[PDB]
């Protein structure tokens, strides 16, 4: 029998089911509702305070760098997110910090 | 997700500065793991169908029991259940392995999973098994570089079901 | 005044956090909390809620 | 949170008298089947997970969409989310039960949670499918008349699907 | 926050699907070009003071209504939060050239930034105006062959380009 | 100090975890720049005496006026401290290109030093000047990558000051 | 936290001299072998649940006292305490071996854990023959050439057991 | 521990004011039928040995997999540690029905439960079916309101256990 169809669409259809597990079943497919993972907190906007931005702990002895960025993100929270002047910076409050 | 970039560009953000040095040295380092960890992909990928056969055969092995009736893996709809499964399992490896970084695998595996587990009485050691065989398999299907890669997620997967 | 009571967490407390839960990280058993005269006494209240034993109390 | 009897006492509060007799007879009568009550809250209690197991074993047959990849129930994370707020919805509809009202139900579980579930982008409709599912095997042991003295409990029945029904309506 | 990685990751994830051949091999030529990537992303960040001071000095030098008493830069609070402003949308688009998506200035960067304008009483139309003069004055430094191997990184300038019209169109 | 190794093992210890692929990926980036990031520090500690010398020199062209008396460059002793301060940020300099990161100038340099300046009335743009001459004269003295590693860190320096 | 590059740097800064040759040829010799100790440090992370099972199996068959009513390890609560602890000192010690300098587990946790054991009631010396017996077990797996390029890892196995020896030591 | 009692005190101290009628009258209704409380563990205590004995075997009837060589059931010592631990939860069953409260449950078995399950691979299962033998011989041991009395307790650890 001659072939049916060209060679390239037999192995466009071929890498196309090679790429799902079990080709393409009823069972398998997709769902129509296409939601990602993190589709919640991407479409709200809270995908960095709430998931990605880590908690910021602070113990007795530390180095300079976890103490600068403790700082920050204490700044960033406590503070709201507006703009605190140097002239602001609560400097005896964190040297007994 | 959890990856080299994103944990760079997260923990250079919530510190309000910029990309130093040593984060645009592990960029780099990231950037030049690119290549094993795409042609593991590769292998992986190219080699699914038989590697996920394989492992639920393996499940079946060392756990025997199951297949009996009135337990989990009787019937077609169970062991087609399992094969999804495992499936699902190197999909996430693959996708650790292109982002080189066990973030795909936290959120959509790791995150969650012992309340599942727990929820329907899904035994982790067969999860084991299964990714165990794929670890024997991949020692045969990867060498050098892309070896240690692969095996690398497939041990961080095995060691959070465990 | 200030106080300084100087507190060592002991069964009690490891009970009460193997029941709630380490919604904050595992820290040391022993450690000296400074406060003023006016939350001393909420303080202490606390401490022995949670089950905190205090190794003493100093005044400065 | 008010219970039955704090809900009688704020109406006779309202227009600002004594409890009539025929309100103290209903609250003695609440407290003499509170203990067919309570056995009905340990129905609830003791047979959760086998509850929530078959609502979600029910419900993802009916619906597959939920767990197949792009699903608000695909991954372990949204899986374990799910199971977790039927674990939450179970909880207080035991807990109005006790109470004998729904101001706890309405007031601590339901009353943000279509608006949460609506910004999340869950299916409400089929959050309240999950609530009825889960209703109808809470009936099946709440019925079961072994280990109990048996004896007539139709109000009750009847009363945990009216806080069921609440939850689902609530919910979609 | 996503990467391209991720992005594609979750693009096959919705197919429910391994990544195809094609995919990986686009995936392994942005990740062949990262050092080009990583000596751009230096550019930005070793030269933004630069960057920043010539902007806002072209900027005030076109727009002297904004440090006039009454202006939305006039007192040095104003004037502060303006270049806090503009090194905070200059950093971001430094991480959204590193990862390669522009999900960072979405998800973060803009997230409620029109809002806060708006509230404040900012004119966006400046904004836009200093996010494109920070533009202007990064293609400079972009493009500078002093000291980097020669190359094609013409593909970068686009990225970049996009990446500040981005945050220039959703400020405005 | 805030070093690759040092960022591994603060980001997997803060979530209580054990060490994953990304943190090993950005650690072997680290091992891997390492050799010009030793190369760059083996050249800029043989010329210290000229780089030193050139800097304050070039400090000096810049701003004559700080020579003139009653200004800051007047005297032996200033200029003693003149050319100290710039062996001091050359120093942490070849400490950050050893240690691989930018810990070492952060912490002895930048922490403190816009106070320090504000206090002894010390003008961060001489010190930029001088590291400006730095940087050209690492282009003569270096070649490669070491180059860009020096780079970055000279860079890193400068704006700190900026 | 303090590493070995930090270390010589923190020397070389007491003196005020710049790192002298030697100290940057140790180095770099540090850095070559810094790809085994990746190695090493994958195989004590890889097998951490494996090193932890056997160490306590190996301890609860030496120590039946643990175990029985009355001991430091008897209810679930305090076995659950025990596994917990040796699975820091494990995660400790891999991050010590990763910096090479064990400035990390020093500071951190050993210097309040002798404080800690003793309020508690644990016995220090079982304590101590558990991190002995984690040694032993995580000792096998860093021997296991298998799926890693053969070669001399010797440096590597001496420095792993000073960073147990001495956390035991701590302890005990 | 939380008894009743213990929480009518807490609450007490928690909102700080002295032991009110719904607090102390509550303490009644744990004093009320304290006594079907008591006769449960006493009926417990002295049927104790066939309980354990019986629930080995139907864990072993419902897991029979697990007695074959290889795994948690073989060898005599795992029989007779099997037998020990279905023997701590009918003694802390017992605690619990004397105290009037789950709390010598929820701080000898529950607390901790699963981490240790998990590192020593101890199907929950296996003691969900023995509590649930035991459960049925307290309804044939126990009658009236003290058999619910145990049952709820035996309940309260199957619950646990899932
Ligand atoms: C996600 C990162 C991030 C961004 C983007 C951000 C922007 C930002 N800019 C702000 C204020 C401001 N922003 C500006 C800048 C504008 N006005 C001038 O006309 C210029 C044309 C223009 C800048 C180029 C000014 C002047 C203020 C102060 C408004 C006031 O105090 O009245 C504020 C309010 C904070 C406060 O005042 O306490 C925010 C949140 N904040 C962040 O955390
Ligand atoms: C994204 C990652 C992800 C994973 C991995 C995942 C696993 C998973 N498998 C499930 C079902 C199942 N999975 C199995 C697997 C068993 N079949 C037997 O042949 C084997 C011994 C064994 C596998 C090795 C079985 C039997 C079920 C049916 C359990 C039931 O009755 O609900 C379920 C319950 C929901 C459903 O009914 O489909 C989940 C959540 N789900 C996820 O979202
Ligand atoms: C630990 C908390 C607690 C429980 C569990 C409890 C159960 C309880 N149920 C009782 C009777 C009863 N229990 C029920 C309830 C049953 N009728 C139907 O079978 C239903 C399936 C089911 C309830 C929906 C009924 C109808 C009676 C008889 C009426 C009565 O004596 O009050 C009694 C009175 C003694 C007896 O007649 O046996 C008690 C103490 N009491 C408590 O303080
Ligand atoms: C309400 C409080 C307030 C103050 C005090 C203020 C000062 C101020 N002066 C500025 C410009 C300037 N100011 C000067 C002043 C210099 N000219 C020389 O004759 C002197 C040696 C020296 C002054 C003693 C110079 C040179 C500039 C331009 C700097 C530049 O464009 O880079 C700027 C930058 C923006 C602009 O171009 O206008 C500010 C913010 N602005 C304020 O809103
Ligand atoms: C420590 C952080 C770090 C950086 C910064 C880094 C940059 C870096 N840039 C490189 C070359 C390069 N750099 C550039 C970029 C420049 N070319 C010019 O035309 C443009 C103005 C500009 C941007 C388009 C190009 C085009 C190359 C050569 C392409 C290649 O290396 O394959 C190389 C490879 C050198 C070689 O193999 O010959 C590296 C490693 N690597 C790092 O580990
Ligand atoms: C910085 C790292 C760190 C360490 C090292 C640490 C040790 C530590 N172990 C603790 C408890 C414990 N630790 C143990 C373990 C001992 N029992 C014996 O059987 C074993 C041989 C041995 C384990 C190897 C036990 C049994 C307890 C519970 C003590 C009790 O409840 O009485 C506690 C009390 C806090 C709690 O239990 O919630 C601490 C702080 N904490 C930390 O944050
Ligand atoms: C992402 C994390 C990561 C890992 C895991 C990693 C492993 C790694 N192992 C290697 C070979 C090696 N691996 C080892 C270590 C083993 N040899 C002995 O059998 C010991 C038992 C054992 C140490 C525990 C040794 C000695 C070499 C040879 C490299 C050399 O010293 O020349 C190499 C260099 C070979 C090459 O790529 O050309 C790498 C990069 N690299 C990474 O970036
Ligand atoms: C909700 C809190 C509460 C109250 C208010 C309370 C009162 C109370 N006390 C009782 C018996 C009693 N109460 C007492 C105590 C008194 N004897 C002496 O005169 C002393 C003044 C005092 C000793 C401190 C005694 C001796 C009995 C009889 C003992 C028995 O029941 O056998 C009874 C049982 C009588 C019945 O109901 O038929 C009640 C209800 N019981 C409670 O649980
Ligand atoms: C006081 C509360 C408490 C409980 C409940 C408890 C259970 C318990 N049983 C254990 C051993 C064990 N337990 C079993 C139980 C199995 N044997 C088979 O015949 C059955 C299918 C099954 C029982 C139903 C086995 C096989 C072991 C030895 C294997 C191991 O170490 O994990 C262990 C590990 C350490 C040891 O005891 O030697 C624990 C923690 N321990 C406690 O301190």
């Amino acid at each position: 029998m001659p072939a049916v169809v060209a060679d390239q669409y037999l192995a466009m259809a071929k890498e196309l089911a090679a790429s799902r597990f079990g080709g393409f079943t009823k069972e398998n497919i997709p769902s129509p509702m296409a939601q990602p993972e993190s589709y919640g907190r991407d479409r709200l906007g809270i995908a960095a305070v709430a998931t990605e931005n880590p908690k910021v702990t602070l113990r007795a002895p530390f180095t300079s760098e976890e103490f600068q960025g403790a700082l920050y993100a204490i700044y960033r929270h406590i503070f709201g997110n507006t703009y605190v002047m140097e002239s602001e910076r609560p400097t005896t409050a964190e040297s007994q910090l | 997700s959890r990856t080299v970039i994103t944990e760079v560009i997260a923990t250079a953000d919530s510190q309000g500065r910029f990309l130093n040095s040593t984060e645009l040295q592990a960029a780099f380092g990231r950037f030049e793991r690119a290549v094993p960890a795409i042609e593991a992909a590769r292998a992986l990928t190219k080699n699914q169908d038989a590697l996920v056969k394989g492992a639920v055969q393996a499940v079946f092995k060392k756990f025997p029991y199951v297949t009996q009736p009135g337990e989990k893996g009787y019937g077609d709809s169970n062991q087609a259940k399992c094969a999804r499964d495992i499936g699902y399992y190197l999909r996430f490896i693959t996708y650790s392995l292109v982002a080189s970084g066990t973030g795909p695998l936290d959120d959509y595996v790791i995150a969650g999973l012992r309340e599942v587990n727990r929820a329907f009485n899904l035994n982790p050691l067969w999860y084991i098994e299964a990714l165990n065989y794929i670890k024997g398999e991949t020692g045969k299907l990867l060498s050098g570089q892309s070896k240690t890669e692969a095996l690398l997620y497939i041990d961080h997967a095995i060691n959070a079901l465990s | 005044r200030i106080y300084k009571i100087t507190v060592s967490e002991a069964g009690a407390y490891a009970t009460n956090k193997h029941r709630t839960g380490y919604r904050a990280p595992i820290r040391q058993s022993n450690y000296t909390l400074t406060v003023p005269y006016d939350r001393f006494l909420p303080e202490m209240i606390r401490l022995h809620q949670s089950g905190a034993k205090i190794v003493n109390v100093t005044s400065v | 949170m008010n219970d039955v009897f704090t809900r009688a006492i704020a109406q006779a509060d309202l227009k600002g008298s004594f409890l009539l007799e025929s309100d103290l007879d209903k609250l003695a009568s609440f407290a003499k089947e509170g203990v067919k009550r309570l056995d009905a809250v340990a129905a609830l209690t003791n047979n959760a997970p086998a509850i929530i197991s078959d609502a979600a074993h029910k419900l993802f047959a009916e619906q597959q969409e939920l767990i197949q990849p792009g699903g608000n129930a695909y991954p372990h994370r949204r899986m374990a989310a799910c199971l977790r707020d039927m674990e939450i919805i179970l909880r207080y509809v035991s807990y109005a039960l006790l109470a004998g009202d729904a101001s706890v139900l309405d007031d601590r579980c339901l009353n943000g949670l279509r608006e949460t579930y609506n910004a999340l982008g869950t299916p409400t409709q089929s959050v309240a499918r999950a609530v009825q599912l889960m209703k109808d095997a809470a009936m099946v042991h709440l019925k079961s008349t072994a280990n109990v003295t048996v004896g007539d409990c139709s109000s009750l029945y009847s009363e945990a699907a009216t806080y069921f029904d609440k939850a689902a309506a609530s919910i979609a």
